[PDB]
């Protein structure tokens, strides 16, 4: 559920 | 390759149309065609490459997680035998996902990284290399898994070293790299303390640099800082 | 065909997994494979076929509309010439959409409709024939367009005649057929009054039959009646 | 914008 970088 | 006959500028133009149409597989094929023209990518063209493949692999990862969870419920005590179909279909989606990651990694290796000399291009491509090795690590279970995890770590680490020498602490590429490397530590490397330390140091060093920014740069940086704080809220 | 080696039951099982994973192209390929085994489809299997292809063609129709609108803005007074790319890419998505419609129509013709004797199967397949001719009509501009519109109308009309003889006015298939044929009249046939008359008569005849239904049947019927009322609210 | 039947 970790937020990674938005494209 | 099927895009070999299309002009570079026409491939870029169609990638943007495909984005507007939410046709991300087409978008990725257009941008692959553009990379294979052999010229370096501009900043905007690098972000089109990233948007296209992140949407394609994002759908595959979401499907893989659903199928892996069903395959998990099937290997529990009391679960009826339903045959090989869940494993086969999870394997089919996994193979397709691995194929997309191998395609991105192959573009980076032939020859985007070697031609990338400016910090903003080189960090962006090394981050992407870490990201797609990370997606390979999410589905790896074999004799391979340690080497895939180390490949992700190595790419992220080289990107981090360049970013901390060459970019301000608020640079959105540097921030998104740190965000993703922190998630690597938490989710892949079994290093939650490293994940938390990196996210907090990144956030705090960016906070201290916000005073230097225009309103528009401030908005770009604070958007990614919020993702760091959202992860820290989840993890602590 | 690539599904020829897979058991019918395994194709059905994987179609359901693909639905859960939101892998609708896979779902459609599995259900095509199941239809090509040559056996009639159960009610549940007909609804898996419909869900799969409606999601695939729905994404294509949404993309086509975005691209057609951009191509429209380009043919306005004052619009800069940007070359053939928008038309080419709209044409590529259009051709793919036509291919999906031709595939569905070919399954119906080989041999789902001819084997369908019960009202609930025959009406369902004839509705689907009308629907996919309707999607072909949405993108038709040639010497073909009138005949495609008439093919949609003919399929819907045969479905309507059977449904009004053989099914109660609350039957969800009958209701969804009337809903879609009303949209055909409004959006394709330039017959908004026919569209409004059909939607209102369908709604009113269903209202009068709700007293006969169980709670669960009542919920199924009223859900589609609300879509009829939503269109009437848009159109009046 | 017409509502058609839900699958
Ligand atoms: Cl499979
Ligand atoms: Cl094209
Ligand atoms: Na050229
Ligand atoms: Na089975
Ligand atoms: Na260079
Ligand atoms: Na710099
Ligand atoms: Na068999
Ligand atoms: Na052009
Ligand atoms: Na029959
Ligand atoms: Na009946």
């Amino acid at each position: 559920n970790a937020n990674s970088s938005p494209v | 390759g099927a895009m070999g006959s299309m002009e570079r500028a026409s491939l870029i133009q169609k990638a943007k149309l495909a984005e507007q149409a939410e046709r991300y597989e087409d978008m990725a094929a257009f941008m692959k065609g553009a990379v294979e023209k052999g010229e370096e990518l501009s900043c905007e063209e690098r972000n089109l490459l990233s948007v296209a493949y992140k949407n394609v692999v994002g759908g595959q990862r979401a499907a893989w997680r659903v199928l892996s969870s069903i395959e998990q419920k099937s290997n529990e005590e009391g679960s009826e035998e339903k045959g090989p179909e869940v494993r086969e279909y999870r394997e089919k989606v996994e193979t397709e996902l691995q194929g997309v990651c191998d395609t991105v990694l192959g573009l980076l290796d032939s020859h985007l990284i070697k031609e990338a000399g400016d910090a903003e291009s080189r960090v962006f491509y090394l981050k992407m290399k870490g990201d797609y090795y990370r997606y390979l690590a999410e589905v790896a279970t074999g004799d391979d898994k340690k080497r895939i995890i180390d490949s992700a770590r190595s790419a992220y680490q080289e990107a981090m070293d360049i970013s901390k020498k060459e970019m301000p602490p608020t640079n959105p590429i540097r921030l998104g790299l740190a965000l993703n490397f922190s998630v690597f530590h938490y989710e892949i490397a079994n290093s939650p303390e490293e994940a938390i330390s990196l996210a907090k140091t990144t956030f705090d060093e960016a906070m201290a640099d916000l005073h230097t920014l225009s309103e528009d740069s401030y908005k770009d940086s604070t958007l990614i800082m919020q993702l760091l704080r959202d992860n820290l809220t989840l993890w602590t």
